[PDB]
């Protein structure tokens, strides 16, 4: 397994140019429950492809069985997408970067049942990020960490071995960046804790989604059916 | 067998 | 303000002597759904007793308002049972120790819907303890850092940043006088603060159990507040 | 509330 052969700073240069695209939105502006949801559920579909691809690229996902890599990616993927919606709207107080051509705020959240909850949990941890002043190096970590640890209790040694690996990068990411010894193992304790609060909220993200396939306000892509009946 | 399975493998 | 002031010992010693009472079940040798439940909702009701005069003695707590402390309690319950359950449960393998009369198997669990998943991920998260020879020291900071962060995202919120902090020195503390490497107590660190993910997630999933049966028949008065403070 | 009578007593 190369992914234990290699350097911290090889392992943050995979990670950087394993990085999903961006992707946007569909355009024509104007917000009601449908359209909203439809917007999301369109972009969350698309962004699955190239989240896939990107687990790939992930170090060590690939020594993993079709069966093992297929539960770690049905366990993590609304987690993924999250921690990826709360960092690129890191810079954007108060708003939500769903997408460059879709941004949003609190107030467009209500027009749908029980999305403000989940909102606001999402705007707090952009501002958590914010406050910490998160690198993107360490984001890349934290994503990383979190496909190969959120489905891991549901071979296992080599997964366990990488997650080291990734600790060991992160503490070389803080070290060089000039942090004490103190302040490396305490960055460290805040940043995996956010990882609690990221697997809330995408809990209660799966909740909402059962939710509205149980009410057909809105029609869920079939790749993103296979997902959501994988937490039944 | 699921969706997730082929684009794994293609 | 005596939390951010205590030495690395000092903290865990308050800990420990903080530690709730193991209570026992009514487990009383009958052979169904409804007794097991019956019996796991009453322990859960009384170590709630325990667990919020034990939270009182958890360093910093006492500083923040009624409010947070309340909120954080809400949001926390169930994982800090849990963690106590899998860790009482520790050196019984394959078996969760809910009470020293009450020691069930993966085989009960199925005799109540959807209740064998939320088993499987408790009995693995025991062994997870296991495989990392888990100390008593290093649990009762896990829980309390539980306690503090579960809720804490829903000039105070720095306190509890500080006390986390705080918390996390001694951990290291502890692995260090362990005789860990440094690289090592790094690891070790993350292992453990990357738990808290997965019992989190058995806590939602569990509390997704409880809101089911409720409104499906009975919660005690106290359980059906800390139900109502989620969904 | 029951937790915030439990919290002062
Ligand atoms: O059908 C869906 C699936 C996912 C979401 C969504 N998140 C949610 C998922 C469920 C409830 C609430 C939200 Cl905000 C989301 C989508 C894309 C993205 O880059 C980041 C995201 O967080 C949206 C629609
Ligand atoms: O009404 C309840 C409340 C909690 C549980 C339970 N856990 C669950 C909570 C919800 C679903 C399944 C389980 Cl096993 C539990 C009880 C006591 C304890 O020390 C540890 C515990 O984990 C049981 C009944």
């Amino acid at each position: 397994s190369l992914a234990l052969s290699l350097t911290a700073d090889q392992m943050v240069s995979a990670l950087l140019d394993a990085e999903p695209p961006i992707l946007y939105s569909e355009y024509d502006p104007t917000f009601s429950e449908a359209s909203m949801m439809g917007l999301l559920t369109n972009l969350a579909d698309r962004e699955l492809v190239h989240m896939i691809n990107w687990a790939k690229r992930v170090p060590g996902f690939v020594d993993l069985t079709l069966h093992d890599q297929v539960h770690l990616l049905e366990c993590a993927w609304l987690e993924i997408l999250m921690i990826g919606l709360v960092w690129r709207s890191m810079e954007h107080p108060g708003k939500l970067l769903f997408a460059p051509n879709l941004l949003l705020d609190r107030n467009q959240g209500k027009c749908v049942e029980g999305m403000v909850e989940i909102f606001d949990m999402l705007l707090a941890t952009s501002s958590r990020f914010r406050m910490m002043n998160l690198q993107g190096e360490e984001f890349v970590c934290l994503k990383s960490i979190i496909l190969l640890n959120s489905g891991v209790y549901t071979e296992k040694d080599h997964i366990h071995r990488v997650l080291d690996k990734i600790t060991d990068t992160l503490i070389h990411l803080m070290a060089k960046a000039g942090l004490t010894l103190q302040q490396q193992h305490q960055r460290l304790a805040q940043l995996l804790l956010i990882l609690s609060h990221i697997r809330h909220m995408s809990n209660k993200g799966m909740e909402h989604l059962y939710s509205m396939k149980c009410k057909n306000v809105v029609p869920l892509s079939d790749l993103l059916l296979e997902m959501l009946d994988a937490h039944r | 067998h699921k969706i997730l399975h082929r684009l794994l493998q293609d």
